[PDB]
Formats: C-alpha cells, structure tokens, sequence
C-alpha cells in the first residue's frame, strides 16, 4: 500500500488536489522516514515537502493527515541542526503548538514529540519554542489530579520534552519559564515510572548546572530529599541524573551543600564510591571533592559518615579520572580542614596512595598532590610531628618522586617540589 | 537523555 | 578550597 514508495511518487501524490491521495502519500513519507537505516531526510527536504506537511498540520477536518504529517515532521526534526532548521523555517512551531490542544491523544503526543526535537536542537530553538507559547499548553496536558491516569508513553514524552525545555546553557532557559515549569517538574519527580523519574532528574540536573541563583531556584522547591532518595535507586538511568543534580547543587553555597547533607546524601556514598560503573564513581568523587571544599563542620560530617577510608580506596585504585577527582577532594579537605581532621586523614592511610599517584603524567594532578602534601606538612608543623611525616613519605618512596619532580618541565611543580625538599627533607 | 529522538 | 563545576 504505502510501503516503499519512491520520493517521486510521494511528491506526485502530495501535489495532487485529492486529499485522500495526499493522505496516502504523506503516510508513505512517514513510513519512509521511520525506517531503521538511513531515512532519506535530505531527499524529502530537497523534494520541497516540508511546507506541504506543515499545511497538513492545520487540516482539522482530516485528523489522519494531521497525524501522518506530524510524524513525518517529527522525524525530519530528529536529525541534524540543518534538518531541524528546515522544519522550523517551514512554520512548524506554531502549528505544533496549536496541535497540542487536539482532541486526538496521538496527535497531541506527536506534537509534544516534535516540539521536543526542535527544542532539543539548542538554546536558540528552545527559546523560540518558548516564545511561541508552548509551555502553557504543555503544562495544561499534565494538569490532572493523578498522573497515573495518563498513558505511560504520553507522560514519558511530555516529561522528555519538558526536560529539553530545561536544557542547554549560553544562555540558560528564561528564568520565568523555569519558574513556570518547576512545580510540574517536582510533581513528576514524585512519579513512579522509571523513565519519567530519569528524565525529571535530568531536567533538574540541567536547571542546577549554573550559578547559585539557578541552584537556589531549584532547592527552594524542596526537591533535595527526593533527589537523595532517587540517588539511592537501583536503576542506573535514575541514579546517574540524580547524582549529577546533587553534584551540581553542592557546587553552590555552603548552605545549599548543607541542604544536601541534611537530606542524608552522605550515607549513599559508600556504595557510590565503590559503584562498578566508572562514571558513577567519578561523579560521586567529584561531588565529594566539592563537599570537602566546604566548612569544617561539613568536612566533619564527611568524617563521621566514614567516607575518608572510601576516598583512600578510590585514590588507591580507580580509573585515573576518578583518582584525579579524589586527589582534588583530598587537597580541598587539607586546605579547609582542622589539624585534627588532617591528622585523621593521615591515619587513614592517605600518604602512600597520594605518593604513588605522583608517578602520573598529568601535571595538574601532580600540582594538586603537592599542594595537599604541603598542607599536611603544615598541620604536622603545628603539632611538631614533621619528622614522622617525612619518615613516612620517605618509607613509601615519595621522596624519590619529589626529588625527581624537582626536574619537571612545569614551573609550579619544580618550585613546589624544591620547597618541600628544602623545608622538610 | 537524548537531545532528539526519531519515532520508528 | 573552592568549588569546581
């Protein structure tokens, strides 16, 4: 029937003045654009069919052609920025927004999907979708007493498109649009479907990836406890965005970090810092590095939760990027911590792995490690235990690494190693 | 989460 | 000890 049409035949049908022939040709185009391998998007565009599809979007009297054209345009918009732009230049944005209020659920869903692709192109098309007025009808679709009454796929597509409206930076989404969307996002974050939860967490992670004012907009909604709960989830597609959001939040002020701590986040990090997924371990260690950059009482809560041994473990064995995040966490700890906290760090066995990491080629991790060593030596000075620390570093083989770095190409490493050797060895 | 999605 | 994004 409408399977395996040539683009020539699609054009001939769409150019007929017979609405049923146009419908059949548009369905043939939809099937062609829905094929697994190499959908001929560019051929359809070059055939000049986008304006016809856009006009069909407005055929309220023929819902089937509305649906078929919406699907075809969705799939065109799913491609490169040039193809998405071709869809936008045809006038598709206001037509899809008008379809959001269709009485046919599959047509409304298809319009949601298409607007999601368009907004997902980037900040410019995101903001253009917003300016055409998409947020109000989108959120109206979710204004029901119980989200569970909605079809699962419909709700997932709505959540995904909203997440794209929260996505991208330079610029970040308009503040008023974020304020308009956030309440529905909180509600979705309490939903039970794993994909809705994952995409809601992704949206929150986008919204917290910015200055402290954006983070504050999010944390004011009271979502941090739910984020920590989701951080404890079994589904990795949920844990990943939840952890990203928590890390973003702890890049903010000490009070926002404290909201994360008060919600119980630290209790999850024994598992996260040993998680078999390398990305989770790296992100959790980065989050820890930003928590140890906080107040001394926050460092103390890190200590009380027993997380220093886990940082020693990650420093001792992990993917190198995770080890660099751990080196950062240790340097922040030693920069902000009390003398007692630093000596505790030493008692947990930090020196040996910290020195073993000095064999790395990355210059920045070497600088970080040397800064940490200097801070630890300063605490030792305050206690008159500099000699014990020097003996420890010499026994683990770190003095050799430092005296070798004395001949390092970078100036900072050179000077820091020379200072350490001349001052304590 | 993908930036764009094709409907198959 | 400053935050890193």
């Amino acid at each position: 029937g409408t399977v395996n049409w040539s683009v020539e035949d699609i054009v001939k049908g769409i150019n007929s003045n017979n609405l049923e022939s146009q419908l059949q040709a548009t369905q043939a185009a939809r099937k062609l654009l829905s094929r697994e391998k190499q959908p001929p998007i560019d051929n359809i565009i070059r055939a000049g069919l986008i304006p016809k599809f856009v006009s069909f979007l407005g055929k309220t009297d023929c819902s089937p052609i509305q649906f078929e054209s919406a699907w075809a345009l969705t799939n065109i918009a799913s491609g490169t920025s040039e193809q998405t732009k071709a869809v936008v230049d045809g006038g598709a944005i206001p037509a899809f927004i008008s379809l959001l209020a269709s009485p046919h659920a599959h047509i409304s869903e298809q319009a949601v999907w298409a607007l999601g692709n368009i907004a997902g192109d980037g900040s410019a098309f995101r903001d253009l979708v917003i300016k055409h007025g998409a947020i109000d009808p989108l959120l109206a679709l979710l204004a029901v007493p119980d989200l569970s009454t909605l079809a699962c796929g419909y709700l997932r597509n709505l959540t995904w498109t909203l997440s794209n409206l929260c996505r991208n930076k330079n610029p970040a989404p308009p503040l008023d649009a974020v304020e308009q969307i956030l309440p529905t996002l909180v509600r979705l974050l309490h939903h039970n479907d794993p994909e809705v939860l994952a995409d809601s967490c992704w949206a929150i992670s986008y919204l917290t990836d910015g200055p402290n004012e954006r983070i504050e907009m999010v944390v004011k909604k009271g979502v941090v406890p739910q984020l920590v709960k989701l951080l404890g989830a079994t589904e990795l597609p949920i844990v990943t965005p939840a952890l990203r959001a928590i890390g973003n939040i702890v890049t903010g002020t000490d009070e926002q970090t404290q909201k994360v701590i008060d919600a119980g986040a630290l209790a999850v990090f024994p598992s996260l810092l040993t998680n078999p997924k390398t990305n989770i371990q790296k992100e959790a260690t980065w989050t820890m590095s930003n928590i140890t950059a906080g107040r001394q009482d926050q460092i103390q809560q890190v200590v009380n939760h027993g997380l220093v041994p886990f940082l020693v473990g990650v420093l001792s064995k992990a993917d190198f990027k995770t080890q660099k995040e751990a080196a950062w966490a240790i340097t922040n700890y030693t920069s902000g911590g009390t003398v007692e906290q630093i000596v505790y760090l030493v008692h947990c066995g930090i020196i040996e792995p910290l020195m073993n990491l000095l064999s790395a080629k990355d210059t920045k991790i070497i600088q970080v490690i040397l800064d940490a060593i200097s801070n630890i030596f300063q605490a030792a000075e305050k206690l008159g235990e500099t000699e014990k620390l020097s003996i420890m570093i010499e026994e683990c083989g770190g003095l050799d690494k430092i005296e070798a770095l004395q001949r390092h190409e970078n100036e900072s490493v050179y000077k820091a190693s020379l200072n350490l050797i001349e001052k304590y060895f | 989460s993908p930036t764009k999605k094709l409907r198959y």
